[PDB]
């Protein structure tokens, strides 16, 4: 039992892009049937439904207009047509059941997929810069340094500390896509304050995409 | 329930 | 329908007791369902028309409430049970709203808070970032430039617990260095609950 999207992907703002879910395992043609998206920072945002039958249909404000619900059940699809993409709807996708019910109401959600991404941005393939965050001299029982990993595209970067031998107090955050259409991220550490002098830092950041890689050394300022 | 009423068979 | 979850982030233990609450903005009745989300994955359901349990979900799980007044209860946690948990309503003529959802994560380090100027590198690009450094605390973070509140030039983001359960949230707050030169006092102020640190620097020093 389960469902599957795709179609997701990087797309131009303005343009449009067709997500498609393959439903198996159920009595597909017997069950409403929704699009539900998520952004790393919002939560949760409902986007459509449709009957069982394909008979009604119902929008997010958000969407109106721009989105259409379709269904297909001979061969048991859901599909999504967005129409003038702007970069506000960057979301994972998801595909989703309404729990069965008897009676006038509906339900739940109780069958989800596992999303597909869909990345609305006009960028192209382009390597980070990366910038210090220098330490100094410092409250909380260590220091803490990083690297400011800044416009780069497509995802994935990844970053090491030292060649992958500094991982104990390393944190690396999600990347957030920024308006400019560009990822950027931080990874940062905590250090004991008294190996400033001792201990160099050097931040590895690895990105596959545009085969760039840039090791940026991280030292304290005067 | 209008939108919210029961969308199954 | 606005549904409100408080708080949005909560720390526990294994085999503690937790209970999470949701308001509505308006009368829901019972139609009101609670899902767990871990990161990657998809959200689960755990109860709906606010009580019922969903198959299969297990019996530490239980949902009260109905009106406007709702909460889920994990009588004793286990430790698969550190997630986010939304919840959400259908009621008639509502269409279908989530709350922010309210995460519950393993507890414990030192609380710390650190602020970092932009680098005189990033500086050349025209371009200034501000980042403001939290670790092992959260907030709900208001930065302010002379006093001066900011608003839509800053971005948040939060890593993840694993294996000891140490976390951190960064606040990104972004500038033309036009802008940067133009001012003095740079502070990054976050607030956990009755409190406010606020970190600052002075540029050019």
């Amino acid at each position: 039992v389960q469902l599957v999207e795709s179609g997701g992907g990087v797309v131009q703002p303005g343009r449009s892009l067709r997500l498609s879910c393959a439903a198996s395992g159920f009595a597909f043609n017997t069950y409403g049937m929704h699009w539900v998206r998520q952004t790393p920072g919002k939560g949760l945002e409902w986007v459509a439904i449709i009957w069982y039958d394909g008979s009604q249909k119902y929008y997010a404000d958000s969407v109106q207009g721009r989105f259409i619900i379709s269904r297909d059940n001979h061969k048991n699809t859901l599909s999504l047509q967005m129409n003038g993409l702007r970069a506000e709807d960057t979301a994972v996708y998801f595909c989703v059941r309404v729990r069965f019910s008897v009676g006038p109401h509906g339900s739940a959600f109780d069958l989800w997929g596992q999303g597909t991404m869909v990345i609305v941005s006009s960028a192209s393939t382009k390597g980070p810069s990366v910038f210090p965050l220098a330490p100094s001299s410092t409250s909380g029982g260590t220091a803490a340094l990083g690297c400011l990993v800044k416009d780069y595209f497509p995802e994935p970067v990844t970053v090491s500390w030292n060649s992958g031998a500094l991982t104990s107090g390393v944190h690396t955050f999600p990347a957030v896509l920024q308006s400019s259409g560009l990822y950027s991220l931080s990874s940062v550490v905590t250090v004991p304050s008294s190996s400033l002098g001792t201990q160099t830092y050097i931040c590895n950041v690895n990105h596959k995409p545009s085969n760039t890689k840039v090791d940026k050394k991280v030292e304290p300022k005067s | 329930a209008n939108p919210n009423a029961n969308p199954n068979a | 329908v606005q549904m409100t979850q408080s708080p949005s982030t909560l720390s526990a233990s294994v085999g503690d007791r937790v209970t999470l609450t949701c308001r509505a903005s308006q009368s829901i009745s019972s139609w009101l369902a609670w899902y767990q989300q871990k990161p990657g994955k998809a959200p689960k359901l755990l109860i709906y028309d606010a009580s019922s349990l969903e198959s299969g979900v297990p019996s530490r799980f239980s949902g009260s409430g109905s009106g406007t007044e709702f909460t889920l209860t994990i009588s004793s946690l286990q430790p698969d049970d550190f997630a986010t948990y939304y919840c959400q309503q259908y009621n008639s003529y509502s269409f279908w709203t989530f709350g922010q959802g309210t995460k519950v994560e393993i507890k414990r380090a030192a609380p710390s808070v650190f602020i970092f100027p932009p680098s005189d590198e990033q500086l050349k690009s025209g371009t200034a970032s501000v980042v403001c450094l939290l670790n092992n605390f959260y907030p709900r973070v208001q930065w302010k430039v002379d006093n001066a509140l900011q608003s839509g030039n800053s971005q948040e983001s939060v890593t993840e617990q694993d294996s000891d359960s140490t976390y951190s949230l960064s606040s990104t707050l972004t500038l033309s260095k036009a802008d940067y030169e133009k001012h003095k006092v740079y502070a990054c102020e976050v607030t956990h609950q009755g409190s406010p640190v606020t970190k600052s620097f002075n540029r050019g020093e």
